[PDB]
């Protein structure tokens, strides 16, 4: 028989900041690299996915998770904790679907995510996430991309990196980005904004890329990946 | 019979790029009347309106949950809502009552924000949705409005057309229905503008 | 020090402490004597007053019209428990038409007993029962603790200084089952006198008798009641 | 069953039968109708035995409850009050009273009728029961504000015997009560066999 | 209603009418009545309105679920027993009666749902108010293993039959083709019945109506 | 749902969890009351106002029915609260008692209520003190006084807050008949016992007056120096 | 820190052992039974001369026939007194009669130990009663008097004093008591113990005085009554 | 269980509440919020904090709620825990408006936000919302109004007002220029800006980096909207050639 | 049977109701009172059930009178009709529905004077004259027919006076006396009996 706690653990420092989510902020910081890039014509995510040992099979999990048809997700940090968000997003985006008979917007998503992400930080005996989550979509005849941290709150960007050497990411992005970039552009830079920590020669097992744009969200094809990863396309 | 306790009847209609609605003024009990002056057409968003016709309560009481989770999703979202979207809160709200639904058929009718398409649908106690693009009707003379509108509806038609097929489809039908009656009122709707015109209707 | 805080916190040696201190509870508490015969079951309790003024406290409860009990420890947890042992023989007398045996009550409250104990934020019952009881088995003496644990005895005595009560009644164990029924109470009070002082002894307003048997049904003897028991007494050893 | 009580002058003549039947068959004549609640407070007995006993018994116990934390006496409309609270979440199920509560007030001579549909309204006379009608006619035949103490026990008294004369559910003795300002007091418990006797000579 | 499916060779023919009614009149001339579960499974409604709608959509809604988290395609059976215990569980009082059908790795699955809750695996189903019309016209020339043009005929005969011949159903015939590869959708397959155009124009002149009271509001 | 226990005893037998919350009240701006004969008058000090604030929010005087009100020292949120309780139990006794409300009643009522939140697993103290001031309906003046543990007690005059018994040892060798006999005497000698602690009186005092038959009346800042003046005139007579 | 119901090395309750503890900072109030009535006494110790002596209650009637009391924490005892109430009348409404003093106090003695964190309903308690209670009261056993404390060891008394200083008065009473005295003089003796053990003076408003006896109900002695008693110093 | 447990809901012994105290600290962290009353209208004024070269920037504002027809907020704080307020604060003026058929008094729902911040406080065991919030709007009992509120449960009308960092320089900054009663939204975007532009960490000031938004009532409705990149460009540079006019 | 009538004027609004209250075939009170003090100027006529009648008006009455409390302004007339209909709407698919016939009055600073009709089935209706009850069915003729826009108030106590009049003529219900209260800009105001 269990019973279940009702006091929070996460609480206010004499300092004046929340103790559990400043350490799960840096929990998403030793992981894996992740980057996203909007477009105009669509969007791409690209993240690190090092299997390490050879003898796991690449194809089996997946870092890169489909939400609905026009609407994926990437992640950096803990693997066990994203993929409770995946269902959830996924459950959520079904939701709205069966009220509304309309595709979820990006931004509606976020929001409706970040307040679960929320509630780990205010409720009884749960840790909060130690996950930052990259969510694109395409709606309205516009790309979205957006940033749900560990804390809640959700940030709208045109290029952003996560997990290692993050910061070394986010320097080479704004010197890399422009205004009206072309989408097949787009995975060029990120496939490279990555490169940037990698250290072990990328091959189309050691990363994993998915694009979103006005015909829907996918997952590319290691035959795509390898085409693009050969330095050029 | 439980819809035909307070009479009434909802009319809609579909034109080149406007949409008129229309509906009886009369509030009364079986067979007293009551109220001259009774609303049953109730604006959603500027240029997007509902009619409610059925049991007077649930015309009121439906009328002011949609209100209540409509400015909750224009509050949400940046964007005024869609007819698709407005169709499906009201087949959403009326099927959460299923083994006790509200006695009133809601029908939409309003033009798509952005796009100027125009719309039109009647929905059931418990929330079935269909679309036409000629005319939908709901009330106790269900029967009689269809008679009219078979006959006097043409595909394309201006707002002038538009308003005097509504108000003749809507006065005959009117009258040849007890419950139903007291003036009418019409709601012309445009890109530009919102004509509101009351009938001139036997007061018997 | 560190382990003696909650009854789901076990200590390094393979004990719980909680329940030990609850143990300390039951020796706090006033003595009292239950013996059994071969038709008669007694239990002679010592009472204890807070002042000369006050009257002296209830040490002998009424359960049943077969199970009567004596407690030591604890005032509040030995209502709670005997409300639960009345309950339980009034359901069975309920459904079965039939008198609850007493190896069955006892092991009931070896059962509710036990949830406490492993639990966190509860607490063990902090008293200590002595049940006398008849049925078709014959007289019986059970004693329940703040443990779980149950025992079924000839004669036994718990409560404060019990230790001189529980030496009589070894030495004189043989006589119990063939002692009739008004010399099995003197040997219940004369191990009580034991446990007093030399020179404080039994009296009719400290001493309570409650008698369960063939012949009769559980009956507290209580002030004018208890000196035919107390007259024709064997006296003080020096 | 008729039950009846109004108020004057110098206070509230509380009269009432005590038949009960069972049908056709009559189960007892010696039924106290009038329910003593407190000794400042009167109730009455008619539709349901035991509506009647009980519920005024639980305004009873609640009524004490009140002179315990308050300190005061408690008043006439809020005893009407919590009667008719307490009665009212049972609409509907199958509870069948008709009482009347009766006393001396801090605004002065108090009466209530409440029923077991929910009704509380206060007035200067009221009558129920199954013969309520025929108590009707007579009682305000015959009624004043500036009634003697002598004259309200006749009028109340015969009020219920004649009651009793056409009404086949009403009989047995005419009990009547007398309520003052320090307390009520028990007036009369006379029989409608010697009363017929008496009205007659 | 005349909702029917069959078994071919290659995959599953759906077949479906138009005509939705209000008691015994006409409301939708053209009403949707295949309906969407699966990128490989369709299922054909009857019945209830509404509980056909909303009973769909859930099943839709709970697969689209089910197949993004196993990574592959969804099978018709599970389609089934999500329809089967859900029905059960209400005890008939959702008047869904469902004709499904797909295509999966094992092949063809055709099945009919009751309200109750009760399935039935068979080659050919027919279900709705002009039921007997359609299942007469299957039970007299259906033959195993037959072409795609020569299932869709059978068909489409079977909702024609039901159709003409029983009241409820009317106006258009629509199919659903689902195979191996291919799935075709075809809404306006066949439209026996058409209006008769009027040739009295009865059309109302500018100003033929009385007004009291007009107001106009400005739009941005 | 939190089970844990807040309010606990302690070795030397106190309930710091209680006496805590009697420490908040005390950090609470200055609240004083008078009974009078014919009305009560209760009034607020050291409000510490920016100026640049809106008066009408700040109020700690509220009405809790029509015959009772009250003023409140200390947490000013947790006060909020107990106000707003106590009116719908204003509401609810007309409900099921004729009668309205009589200041003993009220005032049993949040004493009850703050007794609850001191002995209830998973709940905090309310720290403050509350003045209950009405009239019954023989129309007999009452004074009532609150606190954190659950304890009211009648007063005749009474200050609660910070310099509370600097205010109440004023009002030990001031209140007398001749003091309190008539109504611009009574509100005199509620300025005079705020003037004694608050810095400079004029704009801090806030107070509120309510007579046998007539609701309560809010004094105006313009009314209150008339009153304060009149006080400096006869500080001046002596010396 | 410790929780509610922790066991100390002795072989008793903290939580109750501190409850004890809070009584003898209390007022102090002494009870004495008599064949011809119960009597009950009790300083209302008053801070401030602008304070109500009347408002001040320690001395509270449950029944007709039964009068009470109480020490310590006063809020706590209103709780107590108003389930005696309430129990009283839940006896009368069942059986039609009167209950015995002993069969009130252990009502009230089963409400002793209800406290708890785990295994309770949302609305149990979470500390004891920290109150002292002189159950003083006329059956058909006759007159009879009970204490009870925090613990629930309800027990008969035939004078028994609780409070500040309840360990100097209950030596007094033990000197002056017997059992063949008056009711009159169990009035005079309560006031001789109470004024040594009092810091102010013995005054009418001072103190509260109640007797119940066998003749008639239970009478709180007003201030023209105690006068009377008063002037014997 | 009680080993783990911080207690959140719990007294100082010095008579006050450390998790509120601490959830304080939080806010004079956050950007600086600020609004002021005019007799024309209402606005509020806010520092925005996400301030980067690669930020979309999507929503009509960052920081600026709106909640009623009538109604607007900011927020001061957490802005994870500010999404779940200010969505309660949309529900609660749903409720009233269903109920009612009227607008929330604007007195009204900055009270029923307060009573459930206050009740964690005082129980639940969890931690309190770290925001301060700043509401303006306009209602048929007093007109326009600004309110503030603590993470405590503690609200107060204001006349002018700030919360965040730096707020107890610019709350005196404020009581400096403003002149009660006499008072336009002309001068109030000016002393917005004016009080903005000298308490903000970096200076020079840009539109980008500031945030303001407006309610007035226009022909019989109350309009809320959020100023334009030039608008604010605009108040800026009037601000700016008037600080250089002082050197004369 | 009980019944009610109310007439609105430019600035005024004129209520009347029976002070009959009848069991069976008897009449139990002669001066029954069916308005209720909701506000300084909103009065509530309140008519239907045994039970349902006194419990449900003064449910709203007391939470219209802990608005005033808890704000210090008063609800207008056009609220305080939208929250009764709330209420009765709420419990009318509930276990416990009030079957209650009810009629509100109220002057509004700002709007001015107003009338709501409800049925038990709870539907509010802004009319500027209305009655309840199987008196309404002869009396509704004689308010179509006078009836004035811009009627003064001794004319509109002459023309109630006309409706009262045909229930004793025609109307087989016994109802002599009548409860006659004007709502204007000063408030509630208690006019004579019209008694036959």
């Amino acid at each position: 028989a269990k019973r279940g706690y009702s006091f929070s653990l996460t609480t206010f420092s004499p300092s004046g900041k929340l103790v559990q989510i400043e350490y799960a902020l840096a929990a998403v910081a030793g992981g894996a690299p992740s980057v996203g890039i909007k477009a105009a014509n669509g969007v791409v995510l690209a993240t690190e996915k090092k299997q390490k040992s050879i003898l796991y099979d690449e194809r089996s999990v997946h870092k890169v998770e489909p939400i609905t048809k026009h609407i994926g997700l990437v992640y950096s940090g803990m693997g066990p904790d994203y993929r409770v968000l995946v269902h959830r997003a996924r459950k959520l985006a079904q939701q709205y679907y069966l009220v509304y008979q309309e595709p979820i917007p990006t931004a509606q998503l976020v929001q409706r995510v970040a307040s679960v992400m929320q509630e780990y930080t205010q409720s009884g005996g749960v840790r909060p996430f130690g996950v930052s989550l990259l969510i694109c979509g395409w709606n309205e005849g516009r790309p979205y991309l957006f940033q749900s941290d560990p804390s809640g709150a959700y940030f709208a960007w045109k290029a952003t990196a996560m997990g290692k050497n993050y910061v070394n990411g986010k320097t080479f992005l704004e010197k890399r980005y422009n205004e009206d970039l072309e989408l097949e552009d787009a995975i060029h830079t990120a496939i490279l904004t990555l490169k940037e920590s990698f250290e072990g020669q990328m091959t189309e097992d050691n990363i994993e890329v998915g694009i979103c744009n006005e015909a829907g969200f996918r997952r590319l094809t290691p035959t795509e990946v390898r085409d693009y990863l050969a330095a050029i396309a | 019979s439980i819809m035909s306790y307070n009479g009434g009847a909802v009319m809609a209609m579909k034109g080149k790029n406007c949409v008129a609605i229309a509906a009886d003024r009369r509030f009364g009990i079986q067979a007293q009347m009551v109220t001259t002056d009774f609303q049953k057409i109730f604006p959603m968003g500027d240029r997007l309106y509902i009619g409610l016709a059925g049991l007077a309560t649930d015309v009121q009481t439906v009328a002011q949950r949609l209100k209540f989770r409509l400015n909750l999703y224009e509050l949400k979202e940046g964007r005024q809502i869609k007819p698709y979207t407005l169709m499906s809160m009201v087949a959403n709200l009326l099927y959460e009552k299923r083994f006790g639904p509200y006695y009133t058929e809601p029908v939409i009718a309003g033009l798509d924000p952005k796009t100027f398409k125009p719309f039109i649908c009647s929905l059931d106690l418990i929330g079935c949705p269909m679309v036409t693009d000629d005319f939908v009707v709901s009330g106790t003379c269900s029967e009689q409005m269809y008679g009219m509108c078979e006959s006097l509806w043409e595909p394309n038609m201006d707002p002038e057309h538009l308003f005097e097929t509504i108000s003749q489809a809507m006065l005959n039908a009117v009258d040849r229905d007890a419950v139903s009656g007291m003036g009418v009122i019409v709601h012309v709707i445009e890109k530009d503008k919102i004509t509101t015109r009351t009938l001139k209707a036997r007061m018997d | 020090n560190q382990y003696d805080n909650d009854v789901t916190v076990w200590s390094p040696q393979g004990r719980i402490h909680q329940i030990e201190y609850a143990m300390e509870a039951v020796k706090q508490g006033s003595a009292t004597v239950g013996l059994k015969s071969k038709t008669h079951a007694v239990l002679v309790a010592l009472k204890r007053a807070q002042s000369e003024l006050a009257a002296h406290q209830k040490k002998i409860l009424h359960v049943d019209n077969h199970i009567g009990i004596s407690i030591a420890g604890l005032t509040a947890d030995a209502r709670l428990l005997c409300n639960f042992m009345r309950q339980e023989c009034l359901d069975s007398r309920f459904v079965f038409d039939r008198p609850l045996p007493v190896s069955r009550l006892v092991s009931l409250i070896g059962s509710k007993t036990q949830i406490p104990t492993q639990r966190y934020g509860r607490r063990p019952y902090g008293v200590g029962l002595l049940i006398a009881g008849y049925d078709d088995m014959g007289p019986h003496i059970f004693q329940t603790c703040p443990s779980a644990n149950y025992f079924d005895c000839r004669a036994m005595s718990i409560g404060a200084r019990s230790q001189s009560a529980r030496t009589y009644l070894e030495r004189h164990m043989s006589e119990f089952m063939e002692c009739n029924l008004d010399e099995l109470v003197k040997h219940g009070l004369r191990a009580l006198r034991e446990t007093l002082p030399a020179e404080q002894d039994l009296t009719t307003k400290n001493v309570s008798i409650g008698i369960v048997g063939k012949d009769l049904e559980f009956t507290i003897y209580d002030d004018d009641d208890v000196s035919p028991f107390l007259d024709g007494l064997e006296e003080r050893p020096q | 069953t008729t039950t009846l009580a109004f108020k004057f002058l110098h206070g509230v003549i509380v009269a009432a039968d005590s038949r009960a039947t069972a049908g056709a068959y009559i189960a007892s004549q010696t039924v106290k109708k009038v329910i003593e609640i407190n000794p400042y407070l009167l109730g009455t007995m008619a539709g349901g035995a035991a509506d009647c006993s009980f519920w005024e018994r639980l305004l009873a116990r609640q009524c004490r409850i009140y002179e315990l934390r308050n300190k005061e006496r408690i008043s006439v409309a809020a005893a009407s009050k919590l009667l008719a609270n307490m009665v009212y979440q049972y609409k509907g199920m199958g509870l069948s009273m008709g009482t009347m509560i009766c006393g001396w007030d801090k605004r002065g001579p108090g009466l209530y009728y409440v029923d077991s549909e929910g009704n509380r309204i206060s007035g200067t006379a009221f009558s129920v029961g199954s013969g309520s009608v025929y108590a009707y006619g007579v009682m305000d035949r015959g009624y004043s504000y500036d009634l003697k103490v002598e004259e309200a026990y006749d009028l109340a008294r015969r009020a219920i015997y004649q009651a009793t004369y056409r009404d086949a559910y009403s009989g047995g003795a005419v009990n009547l009560y007398h309520v003052r300002e320090d307390g009520w007091i028990r007036v009369s418990s006379d029989n409608v066999a010697d009363l017929h006797d008496k009205y007659s000579s | 209603t005349t909702i029917a499916g069959v078994v071919y060779k290659d995959g599953i023919v759906l077949g479906a009418d138009t005509r939705a009614t209000e008691g015994m009149v006409v409301a939708d001339k053209n009403c949707s009545k295949i309906h969407f579960i699966s990128p490989n499974i369709y299922c054909c409604g009857a019945g209830t309105a509404a509980d056909t709608d909303m009973t769909t959509q859930l099943i839709s809604s709970n697969l689209e679920l089910h197949s993004l988290t196993t990574g592959r395609l969804p099978r018709v059976v599970t389609a089934n027993r999500m329809l089967k215990q859900m029905l059960f569980r209400y005890q008939g009082y959702i008047g869904a009666a469902l004709v499904l059908g797909g295509v999966d790795v094992t092949g063809p699955h055709l099945y009919s749902i009751y309200p109750h809750g009760s399935t039935d695996k068979l080659p050919y189903v027919t279900m709705g108010s002009g039921s007997l019309a359609a299942m007469a016209v299957f039970e007299d020339k259906f033959r195993p293993d037959m072409e795609e043009e020569e299932a869709k005929k059978l068909v489409s005969e079977a909702i024609a039959a039901g159709i003409f011949n029983d009241l409820g159903s009317g106006s258009n015939i629509d199919l659903c083709v689902i195979s191996k590869s291919k799935l075709d959708f075809l809404r306006p397959f066949s439209v026996p019945n058409k209006k008769g155009t009027r040739l009295g124009r009865y059309r109302c002149e500018k100003g033929t109506t009385a007004v009291l009271t007009e107001k106009v509001t400005p739009l941005e | 749902s939190y089970d844990r226990a807040i309010t606990v005893f302690s070795p030397d037998g106190h309930l710091f969890q209680v006496e805590y919350a009697q420490e908040a009240v005390k950090k609470g701006s200055t609240a004083v009351g008078v009974r009078g004969k014919d009305i009560v008058v209760l009034g607020v000090e050291k409000k510490s106002v920016a100026k640049l604030q809106d008066e009408r929010t700040v109020r700690k005087i509220c009405a809790l029915d029509d015959n009772v009100c009250m003023a409140f020292a200390g947490l000013t949120a947790d006060a909020r609260i107990v106000i707003n309780r106590a009116r719908v139990e204003c509401q609810s006794h007309r409900l099921t008692v004729e009668d309205p409300v009589t200041v003993e009643y009220i005032t049993r009522y949040i004493a009850s209520l703050k007794q609850r939140y001191t002995q209830s697993n998973g709940r905090r103290p309310f720290g403050i003190s509350a003045l209950i001031v009405g009239f019954d309906f023989d129309g007999t003046p009452r004074l009532y006084q609150t606190d954190p543990s659950g304890t009211y007690h009648a007063w005749k005059a009474n200050a609660i807050g910070r310099g509370a018994k600097s205010v109440r040892e004023f009002l030990e060798k001031n209140y007398t008949d001749d003091a309190i006999e008539t109504d611009d005497l009574t509100i005199k000698l509620v300025i005079k016992a705020l003037l004694e602690v608050v810095q400079s009186g004029g704009k801090n005092i806030e107070l509120a007056v309510m007579r046998r038959d007539q609701p309560l009346k809010i004094l105006n800042p313009e009314e209150i120096e008339k009153y304060v003046a009149e006080i400096e005139k006869e500080k001046e007579e002596n010396e | 820190d410790r929780g509610v119901n922790t066991f100390s090395p002795e072989g008793r309750l903290f939580q109750v052992e501190y409850a004890i503890e809070a009584i003898k900072l209390g007022s102090t109030a002494i009870g004495i039974q008599t064949s011809e009535g119960v009597c009950l006494a009790v300083e209302k110790r008053i801070t401030s001369p602008l304070m109500e002596p009347s408002s001040i209650e320690k001395i509270v009637e449950i029944d007709a026939h039964i009068g009470c009391a109480m020490s310590g924490l006063i809020a706590d005892a209103k709780t107590l007194i108003d389930k005696a109430r309430v129990e009283t009348q839940n006896h009368w409404f069942t059986y039609n009669e009167t209950m015995t003093v002993e069969s009130v106090t252990q009502a009230v003695s089963n409400l002793a130990l209800q406290f708890g964190e785990e295994d309770a309903d949302p609305g149990a308690m979470s500390r004891p009663f920290g109150v002292a209670l002189l159950f003083g009261g006329v059956d058909e056993k006759g007159p009879q008097l009970f204490h009870m404390d925090p613990s629930g060891t309800f027990v008969q008394c035939d004078a028994r004093a609780i409070g500040s200083a309840s360990e100097g008065a209950q030596s007094s009473l033990q000197e002056v008591y017997h059992k063949s005295m008056t009711l009159k003089e169990a009035i005079k003796s309560s006031l001789i113990i109470l004024k040594q053990v009092m810091e102010e003076k013995l005054n009418a408003t001072n103190i509260e005085l109640a007797t119940v006896q066998p003749g008639q109900n239970f009478h709180m002695f007003t201030k023209e009554e105690l006068e009377e008693v008063i002037k014997d110093i | 269980s009680r080993r783990y447990d911080s207690r959140t809901t719990i007294f100082s012994p010095e008579g006050r509440l450390y998790q509120v105290e601490y959830a304080m600290e939080a806010i004079g962290h956050a950007g600086t919020c600020l609004g002021i009353l005019a007799n024309d209208g209402v606005l509020l004024a806010a520092e925005r904090r996400n301030i980067h070269k690669l930020l979309d920037e999507v929503f009509f504002s960052e920081k600026i709620y709106k909640l009623n027809e009538d109604m607007a907020c900011s927020v001061a704080g957490i802005t994870s825990d500010a999404n779940v307020l200010t969505n309660e604060l949309r529900l609660i003026a749903q409720r009233y408006l269903l109920q009612y058929q009227e607008p929330i008094p604007c007195e009204q729902l900055v009270t029923a936000l307060c009573d459930i911040k206050q009740a964690y406080t005082q129980f639940g065991g969890k931690r309190p919302f770290g925001v301060s919030l700043l509401y303006i709007g306009w209602d048929k009992h007093y007109g326009f109004q600004l309110y503030q509120s603590d993470p405590s449960g503690n609200y107060g009308g204001w006349k002018a007002t700030c919360i965040g960092n730096n707020s107890a320089a610019a709350v005196s900054m404020l009581k400096q220029d403003y002149k009660e009663g006499e008072m336009t939204l002309k001068s109030a975007l000016a002393l917005a800006v004016k009080v903005l532009n000298k308490t903000m960490d970096v200076s020079k000031l840009s539109a980008e980096k500031v945030e303001i938004a407006t309610l007035t009532r226009e022909s019989g409705k109350t309009v809320i909207r959020v100023l334009k990149q030039k608008e604010v460009e605009q108040l800026i540079k009037k601000h700016e050639e008037e600080e250089a006019k002082a050197e004369r | 049977m009980e019944y009610l009538i109310g007439i609105q004027g430019p600035d005024y609004v004129l209520v009347a109701s029976d002070r009959v209250a009848a069991s069976n075939i008897v009449q139990m009170k002669d001066d029954h009172d069916k308005m209720f003090k909701m506000s300084e100027k909103i009065l509530l006529l309140c008519v239907g059930e045994a039970g349902d009648t006194v419990q449900f008006a003064e449910y709203i009455q007391k939470n219209v009178q802990l608005y005033k409390m808890r704000n210090g302004y008063e609800l207008s007339p056009t609220a305080a009709a939208n929250f009764t209909r709330r209420n009765l709407a709420d419990c009318l698919r509930s276990r416990t529905p009030y079957h209650v016939n009810l009629l509100l009055a109220g002057y509004d600073e700002h709007e001015g004077p107003a009338l709501y009709y409800m049925d038990y089935l709870a539907a509010l209706a802004k009319a500027p004259f209305a009655a309840h009850g199987y008196g309404a069915f002869l009396t509704l003729s004689i308010l179509d027919r006078y009836y004035t826009p811009t009627i003064s108030r001794e004319r509109a106590v002459e023309l109630l006076r006309k409706c009262l009049e045909e229930l004793q003529k025609r109307f087989i219900l016994n109802l002599p006396t009548f409860s006659v209260r004007v709502i204007d800009k000063d408030g509630i105001h208690n006019l004579e009996n019209i008694a036959f």
